[PDB]
Order: structure tokens, then C-alpha cells, then sequence
């Protein structure tokens, strides 16, 4: 709106306008260059939550090998008849 | 690709400064859109930080199945013998 | 019989996994 006013200079509103426009810019960059890399940083620590959630399965599965060598001695009473 | 000149840092944040240090990054999205979904990423990563620390517990629930695995271990020791 | 005692042998192996798991853990 400054353009059309009256005791208004074009030079100076479109000065106002480059500082404007790289303003825009710069906080769209920032967020944007964080968002990503501070989430990647994030996505590799998931990673590494998904090495530990594998390992638990892995002690699951040792129990359930457990519950296994269980059923194994049931049959083996059995091969002993 | 521009050059910060301290004030990336001033702007994007000090701690970021190591990767970028060690510029042509996107700025395609709406600097709006970015700083909701930014809010939403910061949500994703603590997300993300209560997911390691659950898979803290699930380490320390494999721990507890460790301790009755270490009877069967004791026995195992006694049969390399 | 043989699978009897392949079902051992391979308890024993799951034995030695169980060392290498407490490794792990530590």
C-alpha cells in the first residue's frame, strides 16, 4: 500500500522490498534446514530404538527356545517309554 | 548458496553450526508450512525419544529373562566343565 | 533317533548362543 501513497519515493518502497523479500528467505531456510537434519538425527537414534526392539524380540525368542526345550523334555520322557 | 556470516548461526541455532560447518538448501515449502510442520517434527522427535526410552524397558525386561537365562547359563558352564 | 540327537545337539548350540547373548547384554 505504501506505492500509491501520496508524499511516498518508488526508490525507497522498493528498497523496502528487497529487505522484505530476503527476510522471506532466511526463515524459511532456517526451519526448513533444521526440520529435516534435526529429524534425520532423530531417524538414525530410531534406528538405533530398532536394534533394541530387535534384540528384545530376540529375548522373546530365547524364551519362547525355553518353552521349546521345555516341550522337548515332555518328549523326551515320551523317547524314554 | 549464501554465506550465514555468523548470523546462520545467530538465526539457525550455535549447536546446529558442526555438520553445516564441516549453502543451496530447499526452500520450496511456504515458511508457514514449514514452521507447522517443524511444531509436528519437534512432536515426531520426541515421539521418537519416548520410543528409545521404550525400548529401554523392553532392554530391561530382556535383562530380567537374562537373570532366569542365567540358571540355564550356570548349567551350561557345569556341562562345558 | 538320530533326530534326538540332532534336537540336542542343537540345544547345545542354542547353549552357546545363550553365552554370546549374555554377552551382548552386558
Amino acid at each position: 500500500e505504501q506505492y500509491c501513497a501520496p508524499d511516498t519515493d518508488i526508490r525507497g518502497v522498493d528498497a523496502q522490498i528487497k529487505n522484505y523479500l530476503d527476510q522471506i528467505k532466511m526463515a524459511r531456510a532456517k526451519f526448513g534446514l533444521e526440520n529435516k537434519y534435526s529429524l534425520k538425527e532423530r531417524l538414525s537414534t530410531l534406528t538405533k530404538e530398532l536394534n533394541h526392539w530387535r534384540k528384545e524380540w530376540d529375548d522373546i525368542e530365547m524364551l519362547m527356545f525355553g518353552d521349546d526345550a521345555h516341550s522337548m523334555k515332555k518328549m523326551i520322557q515320551k523317547i524314554d517309554s | 548458496l549464501v554465506v550465514t556470516r555468523a548470523e546462520w548461526e545467530k538465526e539457525l541455532g550455535t549447536d546446529l553450526v558442526k555438520f553445516l560447518i564441516e549453502i543451496y538448501d530447499d526452500f520450496s515449502k511456504g515458511p508457514k508450512e514449514l514452521e507447522s510442520i517443524n511444531a509436528s517434527m519437534k512432536s515426531d522427535i520426541e515421539n521418537v525419544r519416548q520410543e528409545v526410552s521404550s525400548y529401554k524397558e523392553k532392554w530391561l525386561r530382556d535383562a530380567e529373562i537374562f537373570g532366569k537365562i542365567t540358571s540355564i547359563f550356570k548349567e551350561e558352564l557345569l556341562k562345558r566343565d
